[PDB]
């Protein structure tokens, strides 16, 4: 009586149940694991807070309306302030982590709409100015708020044009990245497990984000007659196999 | 001193030849490799992942909406969409498949075309997808369409339908840039019965459509893509 | 290898063509799941789509130019193209660039070919024979200032001397600091509020510098250098969506404003053929 | 025959002949069998 | 091997020299069936009549020309021969053509040799040294528009750079779409009422494009390109009647009107020697 | 570096010589051969088929 | 010795030494013996 | 080859970090004598610092 | 005479290449080596000897 | 393969792979053990 459909994920002191899942994606078919010695470089023993950092943090909720263009969060940024995960983050020189991402959106059998939930490794954004204008730090570190693709261009911020993925590629091809759809008629959640993907064994958690999670409405939300025209979307994310190394004074970052 | 003779071609530089060269950095030790998920070995590995087709090309500036094929409730007998199968041009051209095919001169193989339905769960519909092999015109009505490769799709719990365009061909390779002799057919879709919405519901519903290549597929003779060009060198 | 097996009529409870794309998978459906097929063999291996093959041919990555002329009274050799350099990079010319950016991280050895041809746009009695001396100047090395500085001694820095009209060729191991080169980098060099964003921070591999060894003749001679790059021993990870809009800068993803629709509009209906 | 001492100086590599699209085409956590229902 | 066996007088009921040609056979009659012969050996193998040998020597297949000159103010490089191309084909020059059309389908690898020589028809101080860059542009590739377009980057398209006066040589596998190249094709590309008829529809293999890499000197330099083609690994099917009338077009069988009698008229009688 | 000497004829192009060359299309896979009746191997095979002689050349 | 990797790059092929004119000189359905009458 | 071995807390009478430089020696002290380390390998031979290489171009 | 083809790079001088050359002094016999204390093999050997740092740079 | 007769004409030597800093880092007459007191 197991269905692909019902699932439970327990991680730390927190549990999620979905009764309307559509399997789960594990990026590149690899599950998060700690850093092996053969791959290690820094000689420091690392710190593995385990259950105090590897639990589920639910970010603040978004509201899908008929005019929504899509939202974008960066990792580990989105979690920069969650509990002890965040403290560890500002206090060590280097850290590394994988995540379980669970995006939630329920409706009824009269609604229609379909969101794309995708994880993009190394999502370098484009400046809407063109040329070689850079995208300032603050703009690519929105924190739990994430970036709202239907917000206005700002100065020093990225471009927010959806048919171009914020980088000069077409929305249609985002499907080459680990992703899952939430089609109100099928699905009510999306779950993706992200292994740590980098060109170095461990890195800085503040100067470099290693994935952007993106939720994009593709088939517009259509509510039943005289229904309220909107649904909330909630994102809950859990660091998994986290390791921190090179402890010290506590980083100070712009803004 | 051993006697030699040099042949025609001596001193030429062929950008495609593969020979040994002296290393400028004798004895240098590269950084160790660490493990990174995701290694690609063949472009054939990636063109099997499906991506969305902007089938609804009828707009005037690129929009999220050209990915949406609309469906109308209560129409009978009528046609949902049509396209030829020049995978290197037209709707296909910006898709990952289209985009890679363009790095090669010839392609052969089967294509997989699927449609995912997004209408309310309490609605229902039966569509027919038809592949018309080279030699006939794009079908003009379902009767015409239904006499070639087709699948009656019944919209249900299972949200997507995967149609295969089996390789139908005299010549074993076709050109990726559209060519007549080498042309592959048409793909059309019609109401088999009709879309029906539940009460309290209204308007258009949309289908999303994807394209990817079957394991069947072959691409050969690499060349340059018409999809990118430039007028002055870029700088930092 | 069979490309298609033989398959006949089906009337089952087992439907391989109905799936749920919401899952993120592309189910491996074949012609034989939905029509009746006959056996056929592949006759093909997929040899020429190997990434080593795809990135393994020489591509032009840079065209520069230097001239041989009397430097007498020139206050700025660099500025007179008495010698010139190049801030090595592989993203400046954009044909090879789109190919590499199909991947996120890439690792390979490089084979460089350098073709040098001379031009004599204004009245010369003859064509002189010049020797070029392109030398690699890595980060933190005395950058050269005149066309005949102590720098050109290049006692510790690899340099090649070849003749204009000829070609020079040599190969440099993978010089990246990490395990792979980042084709993309969503980071900064540090957490400052105004520091550049991209790879440009990352991929500062030092520059290459060219000069003519010859002193000047009575006329002036323009020498134009073309650098070709061939990847050998390629390793690529994490495929990405191909580049759709035009490029504007080395190292940023930025596209131009008021660009044009990249998807071709139908001449007709959705229903059109 | 390599005439040179360093590995960078050797010619192009030889075909992976690796090829495994499943990391890209089927990264699902619970295995899907073709023919069995997608969602149970 | 015996070329003739010894044979003596015959008075038989078994007549090998009477046959019925209406059958379509050529009965294998020998000298020894009708005169008295002596033994003799062949001393010969028929080596130099092998089709590999017959089609295996280089033949000139194309002569084109490009010039190096100041492109300043040229509105159409292609038109100034600032670079030129060639719509690859093997039927344009007709010596090699008659040889190939002795067969209906032919399959082979090609070895190309390209000789480039320079001419300076009007007053120059000297002969410059130019590098040519012939590059293969297959069907559906950005055709080049100026002599120094992004196209010439040729990051994915094989190109060779050699010096004028020298020769370039490389070999291309059999690139046909079918199992053999059709020397003839009695068909159309589709059943339209006005579409071309022949092979020209068939054998559209894309074109080859040449240019000089050098910028301009003070004088102008004419470079004339000659492409030679040698078939290697030849396979030929279905022999046909040799070409009798002159050729008029690449790819059609058409002969000129009011052509001249191709059979030499006797100077004398049927009875004449 | 192995010492060599080049002989007279170096650099010449003889249309009849038979040597190896680099392939411009590294790794390309040609179309499979299928069977076709009629293969010719030697011109000596075909000159044994008889054909008509315009003997009456007097026109 | 081939110095190159691809087959197209090898020299000319070597003599068929096949030679069988009968597909061209005697494509008759019922075999004709020299010396026996052509038409029986 | 290990570049660093794994080493944990220490509370000893054996102090490798106190020395007398007046002796003229450079005592071979390592990270693992004064912090807690994890194993890591060298992955490197020191090829390009050989004097033959240094004076050989 | 063995057929050859020369590749791109022929005739170049790369200051970092390592090949054989004819000896200008054929048959000459170098002075014997005697023992000398102190041989260095790697620069890695010497950067492990400590030296003083002008830390007080303020002059 | 050496093509030449004299030893000077051969290419560069090959890595010492000798490496022993103690003549430079620990030339002390009485051996010092790390961890034992420097001056007893
Ligand atoms: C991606 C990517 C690609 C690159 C370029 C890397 C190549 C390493 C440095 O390149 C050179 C170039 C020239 C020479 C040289 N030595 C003597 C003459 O030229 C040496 C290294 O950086 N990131
Ligand atoms: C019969 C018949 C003969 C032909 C010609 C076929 C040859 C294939 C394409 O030819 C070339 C020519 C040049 C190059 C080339 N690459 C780099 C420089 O020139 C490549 C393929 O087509 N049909």
């Amino acid at each position: 009586g197991y269905s692909d459909r019902v699932q439970q994920i327990t991680l730390g002191n927190s549990t999620i149940t979905t009764q309307e899942a559509a399997n789960a994606v594990v990026c590149y078919a690899e599950w998060p694991e700690y850093l092996p010695d053969v791959d290690a470089s820094d000689v420091n023993k690392t710190s593995k807070p385990d259950t105090s950092v590897c639990r589920f943090y639910t970010l603040d909720s978004k509201t899908w309306t008929t005019g929504s263009k899509g939202w974008c969060w960066k990792l580990p940024d989105a979690l920069k302030d969650m509990g002890v995960f965040g403290q560890n983050m500002f206090f060590h020189s280097l850290g590394r982590s994988g995540y379980t991402v669970h995006v939630q959106c329920n409706a009824t059998k009269f609604h229609s709409g379909c969101l794309l939930v995708v994880v993009i490794p190394e999502h370098q954004l484009a400046s809407h100015e063109g040329g070689n204008v850079s995208v300032k730090y603050t703009f690519t570190h929105p924190g739990e708020r994430g970036i709202d693709l239907s917000s206005a261009n700002e100065v020093g911020g990225p471009v927010k044009d959806v048919l171009y993925n914020m980088n000069g590629t077409l929305l249609g091809n985002l499907l080459i990245f680990p992703h899952q759809f939430i089609n109100l008629r099928t699905n009510n959640t999306a779950t993706i497990v992200i292994p740590y993907i980098n060109s170095v064994p461990i890195d800085s958690m503040t100067r470099h984000n290693n994935v952007s999670l993106m939720v994009i409405p593709i088939a517009p939300l259509t509510v039943p007659t005289g229904a309220t025209p909107s649904l909330p979307i909630t994102v809950t994310i859990a660091p998994m196999c986290t390791e921190f190394s090179g402890i010290r004074s506590k980083s100070i970052v712009p803004q | 001193g051993l006697p030699t003779t040099t042949l025609p071609g001596s001193g030429q530089f062929l950008t495609t030849d593969d020979r040994q060269s002296p290393s400028a950095l004798p004895n240098y030790e590269p950084t160790p490799r660490i493990h990174i998920p995701g290694k690609v070995h063949n472009l054939l590995e990636i063109i099997q992942v499906d991506t969305l087709i902007p089938m609804n090309n009828t707009h005037t500036k690129d929009e999220v909406n050209s990915y949406l094929i609309p469906l109308n409730a209560n129409r009978q007998n009528e046609q949902v969409f049509g396209t030829n199968l020049f995978i290197g041009d037209g709707v296909f051209k910006t898709t990952l498949l289209g985009e890679i095919v363009q790095y090669y001169t010839h392609w052969s193989g089967s294509l997989r075309f699927s449609l995912m339905y997004t209408g309310p769960a309490l609605s229902s519909a039966k569509l027919i997808l038809a592949y018309t092999p080279p030699g006939a015109r794009g079908p003009q009505d379902r009767r015409e369409a239904m006499l070639g490769t087709h699948v009656v799709w019944d919209i249900g719990l299972q949200s997507t339908i995967v149609m295969t365009i089996p390789w139908t061909s005299g010549v074993q390779f076709r050109y990726t840039d559209p060519d007549t002799y080498t042309s592959a057919g048409f793909l059309s879709c019609w109401y088999q019965t009709s879309l029906i919405l539940p009460p309290e519901t209204t308007g258009q519903v949309y289908l999303l459509s994807f394209i990817s290549a079957c394991p069947d597929f072959k691409l050969r003779l690499m060349k340059d893509t018409q999809t990118i060009s430039q007028t002055v060198a870029l700088t930092e | 290898t069979v490309a298609s097996i033989s398959s006949g009529p089906k009337h089952t409870q087992k439907v391989p063509i109905l799936t749920a794309n919401e899952t993120g998978a592309t189910m491996p459906v074949l012609p034989s799941d939905s029509i009746e097929t006959r056996t056929t063999y592949m006759h093909f291996n997929g040899s020429e789509t190997d990434v080593e093959c795809f990135l393994g041919r020489a591509a032009c990555v840079h065209v520069t130019e230097i001239q041989n002329k009397d430097a007498t009274g020139i206050d700025n050799h660099r500025e007179a193209k008495l010698f010139n350099d190049w801030k090595i990079n592989l993203s400046s010319l954009v044909q090879l660039r789109k190919k590499l950016e199909l991947f996120t991280y890439v690792r390979f050895d490089s084979e460089y070919t350098i073709l040098a041809t001379a031009s004599q746009p204004d009245s010369a009695n003859y064509s002189s024979n010049l020797v070029v001396q392109a030398m690699y100047v890595p980060p933190g090395a005395p950058n050269p200032k005149e066309w005949d500085d102590y720098t050109w001694q290049s006692a510790s820095n690899p340099s090649v001397f070849f003749k204009v009209g000829d070609t020079s060729r040599f190969s440099v191991p993978y010089v990246g600091l990490a395990s792979a080169y980042n084709c993309f980098y969503d980071g900064y060099s540090h957490d400052d509020a105004e520091t550049q964003y991209g790879i440009t921070v990352l991929a500062h591999m030092g520059s290459m510098a060219f000069r003519i060894v010859n002193e000047h003749d009575e006329h002036k001679t323009l020498v134009k250098i073309r650098v070709y790059h061939r990847a050998k021993h390629v390793e690529a990870w994490i495929p990405r969506a191909p580049r759709a809009l035009p490029y504007t800068s080395i190292g940023r993803t930025n596209y131009p404003k008021n660009t044009e629709p990249v998807i071709k509009k139908r001449k007709g209906d959705i229903k059109s053929y | 025959i390599n005439y040179y001492k360093d590995a960078a100086s050797t010619s192009s590599a030889g075909q992976s002949l690796s090829m495994d699209p499943s990391k890209f085409t089927e990264p699902v956590k619970d295995l899907m069998l073709k023919g069995a229902p997608a969602l149970n």
